């Protein structure tokens, strides 16, 4: 019901953003339906511009794409998968924080389709990064959950030159802070690959980066032992890596304080064997072994991390070669398209290449379109489109066409601007007579009582008789013949 | 009365609606809140100090202090906040600055952070201090820790600690951050006043740690205590380093208190590949001008284990050691003039001692150069203080440039037994003892007390007897 209530905005909702809620709930429909499965693959382009239109004004209506959303990825196969991961990297790049009732089912839902050797796995790693991002320090929540996919990553990895590792360590150094009781298990992973010497040099290249990359915003105190003895072991065995192994060196000796002036010793017989000479490492090393200060020595280095921180409607309109009843359901069809296409609205606009494609969802926007071009129109353009919907009105008899013109007139009623201008009254006496012939009696009758208030006639009695014993309402009939014994003349009831 | 008369000073933060007048303005409605607030909590200290106050607040039936940590667990946030500012004041702990990260609360609490009273203006060495070395005092009862023994262990056992948990978990991010170190506190305050009966159901977190490996509870809530743990592990290392000096005049005290204790308990080639590669990495040759040179690179230069400009006799770095004394040279203003806040103020005057120190080591050849320096010290001591005739103009500027950074370059050089020698040859102790009688000069006396190392028998010690009995009585009362 609550898609009903849009279609009329019954919430009174200002027509600034009313154009984005109703383009949403057409868009939707067409959405929920596996049997239009051909659709699917242009709809979600239309979507992901709305989001970027909007901007932060998109929050509102997460809770309505976002669960029929995962709910197709899970269910449809094919190449559409593969796309649809791409287009969901940029729904969580525009709303950020807003995503947290809805990240335990899209984890859940990566768990399946991270096949561990397939064309599918870069999207899953590019959409990681664009995660968090969006989260931005409460990604540990959900992190944990990923970690036994990407575990067995750096051991089974059939692509030449090892690339996927070297695209995963890229996005590992963006978690930053994030994983805080994650470490002990994810380190040993990392430093199993710059040691084997059998690995492509690419790959052990990354290695060595990602720690010091990684040394900014962690402490490595702990974790001493666990990855200076491996480096060791690879200065003395790669003449290749010397120069980029003893950045990731020097930046560790920097978070130690006066601890590490135990494994002097231990390393400088692999420098005096092999005759490295690093600029930067010799100026940490002189500072521990003869004193410095005394407030800089054993130092905590996240408190010194932070330290430093510190117009053209009228050939669509008139026509009037319309005469075959096909030609007015192909001018309906042109009218609705017509206005789609310069709406002054850009959320609309994009909808109408999905109205090319599929007609069904132009009627439902119909009513959305025509308040959109009908506002910006001036007294003598909106005019001429009212004499064009009166020839309209009262050419044909085709229930179809009709009852959308009829919809239409029901939808300006209801907004705050008042009806549309007609004839007389608003054309109350013209839609009353248009409605009887379609078979709908509800919008009759309401017609019938607005001509009532103004002045109560024996045609008019009349007709609301015949109205209410069509619709079973016998007793209601009888109420209006009460009406006429009393409050109206005597002698003039018709013995029909 | 039992439990009416005494604890209706427990009102205002027991009840969280408390309407103390019947007859008020509403205007100042707010601002009364905030006035009853501080009026009570000035009340609930003042009657935890008396014994009079402890026992009867802490009653074995149902007491005040119960219903003071009942109302800690209610998820309020205006109660819960005034209640933690309670508590710091009752253990006398000071106060962390508001943020929502730890680290910013955790540089903010630190026993060696700066003071107003260090300066030299106030107290300058011997107030700062105070407060960083430690009490010779090993056996003499505190009879302070003994009243903190006893309110520590009232709390506790009515159940102080899991009311501090069921916070750290279920309250706001800032005001976790606050909770979070009283709970480190208490916790080190209590590992080394209270007896070892307490100590067993102490340092357990029995609650704290369920939470923090479960898996059924909601996952927001199982990190929060994990990461609170992982905040709260990194405040024992600030209480393992300990005050650390925060002034250079204090850290050379003590640099020089343990070299002496442990010379008395009986690396590199070096060759000129590693000079001529680092020298011309310095900067100092190619630029001739300051804040250009790499000031790493210089220091350890100069005190790498080899290098002392007598092993390796050279030209160039004869043009190295010749081209650095013409910038710290008092009368060439290069650096006499820097202000007091430059943003490297230590790194230059480390540098300046690390310095001194590297010519004194060539003992034949470094003197030459080192006569220069000590020179024109005296001459600029000449006139600052104004002995000799002179307007006493540097006064106006010694305090407020590093030109008062020059002591510590006379008093690393008292260290060294062929340093006090070379003193005397340039007849630098002469100056230091006409200076003493000086009415009204009392910045400089503090200055020359405080460089000057007195471990060996000699002038300094002399020098020393002079201040502390003949000069002026505010001057001495420092000394």
């Amino acid at each position: 019901y609550s898609t009903s209530e849009m279609l009329v905005n019954m919430g009174n909702l200002p027509l600034d953003e009313f154009y984005p809620a109703v383009s949403m709930v057409a868009l939707m429909r067409i959405f929920r339906d596996q049997s239009l499965s051909h659709h699917h693959t242009m709809v979600v382009q239309a979507i992901t511009f709305i989001f970027k239109s909007l901007g932060l004004k998109c929050v509102q209506f997460l809770p309505q794409v976002m669960p029929t959303f995962l709910n197709v990825i899970r269910v449809c196969d094919g190449a559409i998968r593969e796309f649809l991961f791409q287009q969901l990297g940029m729904l969580v790049s525009f709303v950020k924080s807003h995503i947290r009732p809805y990240m335990d089912e899209i984890v859940t839902l990566m768990r399946e389709f991270w096949v561990m050797n397939t064309s599918i796995q870069s999207t899953i790693i590019l959409l990681i990064e664009q995660i968090v991002v969006a989260l931005g320090g409460e990604f540990k929540l959900y992190l944990p959950q990923l970690i036994p996919h990407m575990l067995r990553v750096f051991m089974h990895d059939n692509s030449p030159g090892r690339i996927v590792s070297i695209k995963l360590l890229a996005a590992i150094q963006l978690f930053g802070a994030n994983l805080d009781d994650y470490l002990h298990l994810l380190l040993p992973p990392i430093v199993k690959l710059f040691d084997a010497p059998e690995a492509p040099l690419p790959s052990r290249k990354a290695a060595l980066e990602t720690v010091d990359r990684l040394t900014e915003s962690l402490d490595f105190t702990d974790y001493a032992s666990r990855i200076i003895h491996p480096i060791v072991r690879t200065l003395d065995q790669s003449p290749e890596l010397r120069s980029t192994a003893m950045d990731t060196l020097s930046s560790l000796v920097f978070q130690l304080g006066k601890k590490y002036q135990i494994f002097i010793p231990m390393v400088n017989k692999v420098l005096v064997r092999h005759r490295i000479n690093h600029q930067r490492y010799d100026v940490l090393i002189c500072r521990i072994v003869k004193g410095y200060t005394l407030a800089d020595e054993e130092e905590d280095p996240l408190i010194y991390q932070h330290r430093m921180l510190r117009i053209n409607l009228q050939k669509a309109w008139g026509a009037a070669r319309r005469v075959s009843k096909d030609d007015w359901l192909e001018w309906l069809r042109r009218l609705s398209l017509e206005l789609l296409k310069d709406s002054s609205s850009p959320s609309l606009r994009s909808c109408w290449a999905l109205a090319q494609a599929y007609n069904p969802m132009a009627r439902d926007l119909f009513n959305a379109a025509f308040v959109s071009c009908w506002s910006e129109l001036n007294e003598d353009q909106q005019d001429e489109l009212i004499r064009s919907i009166e020839l309209a009105l009262t050419s044909q008899d085709i229930a179809e066409v009709t009852q959308t013109l009829l919809n239409l007139a029901e939808f300006m009623e209801h907004s705050d601007k008042g009806p549309l201008p007609l004839r007389d009254d608003n054309g109350i006496v013209l839609l009353g007579e248009r409605a009887a012939k379609c078979r709908a009696y509800a919008k009759a009758l309401h017609y019938k009582e607005l001509e009532f208030q103004k002045g109560p006639t024996p045609a008019i009695l009349e007709s609301l008789i015949s109205i209410n014993n069509k619709l079973q309402q016998p007793e209601a009939a009888a109420g209006v013949l009460e009406y006429a014994m009393k409050h109206f003349g005597e002698l003039e009831i018709q013995a029909t | 009365r039992a439990d009416v008369e005494l604890e209706r000073i427990l009102a205002p933060y027991t009840d969280f609606h408390y309407r103390h007048s019947p007859d008020t303005a509403e205007g100042q409605l707010k601002e009364d809140r905030e006035a009853r607030f501080l009026a009570s909590k000035m009340g609930i200290i003042a009657t935890f100090r008396s014994w009079a106050g402890i026992i009867n607040l802490c009653k074995p039936g149902n007491s005040g202090i119960q219903s003071l940590i009942g109302v800690l667990c209610i998820p309020n946030m205006e109660i819960r906040r005034g209640l933690l500012e309670v508590l710091y004041d009752i253990f006398r702990l000071p106060l962390p600055v508001v943020t929502e990260e730890f680290i910013e609360a955790l540089l903010s609490v630190d026993p060696g952070r700066f003071q107003d009273s260090w300066r030299l203006s106030d107290g300058f060495v011997a107030a700062e201090a105070k407060t960083i070395l430690p009490h010779r005092a090993r056996s003499r009862p505190d009879l302070m820790d003994n009243y903190l023994a006893l309110i520590l262990s009232a709390f506790i056992r009515n159940g102080l600690l899991e009311g501090l948990v069921e916070v750290i978990t279920n309250s706001d991010d800032h005001i976790s951050v606050r909770a979070t170190i009283l709970l480190g506190e208490l916790l080190h305050m209590a590992n080394t006043i209270l007896p070892h009966s307490h100590s067993h159901h102490l340092h357990c977190l029995p609650t704290l740690m369920n939470m923090a490996a479960s898996f059924d509870i909601p996952k927001e809530k199982r990190l929060r205590a994990s990461a609170a743990l992982n905040c709260l592990k990194r405040f024992h290392e600030m209480k393992k380093r300990g005050p650390k000096p925060y002034s250079l005049h204090l850290d050379h005290i003590i640099q020089k208190a343990i070299a002496t204790h442990q010379k008395r308990d009986q690396i590199l080639k070096d060759t000129e590949e590693a000079l001529l590669i680092n020298l011309r990495d310095s900067q100092v040759l190619q630029h001739k001008e300051n804040l250009e040179w790499n000031w790493n690179l210089i220091g350890t230069i100069l005190k790498w284990p080899n290098v002392n400009l007598r092993n390796y006799k050279d030209e160039q770095l004869h043009r190295f050691v010749r081209r650095l004394l013409y910038f710290y040279k008092p009368s060439s203003k290069l650096y006499a003039n820097l202000d007091l806040d430059f943003a490297k103020a230590k790194q230059l005057t480390v540098v300046g001692c690390q310095f001194t120190e590297f010519l004194l080591e060539s003992e034949e050849d470094g003197q030459g150069y080192l006569e220069d320096l000590v020179k024109d010290i005296v001459q600029w001591l000449n006139a600052s203080s104004g002995m000799k005739p002179e307007r006493s103009l540097q006064n106006n500027g010694l305090l407020t440039t590093l030109s008062q950074h020059y002591f510590l370059f006379i008093g690393t050089l008292s260290c060294h037994p062929h340093g006090v020698k070379m003193l005397e040859k340039c007849s630098v102790f002469q100056c230091l003892l006409n200076l003493c009688s000086l009415k009204n000069q009392d910045h400089l006396l503090k200055l020359t007390v405080s460089s000057l190392d007195y471990s060996r028998d000699g002038l300094a010690r002399v020098i020393l007897s002079k201040i502390l009995t003949a000069a002026t009585d505010a001057c001495r009362l420092y000394a």
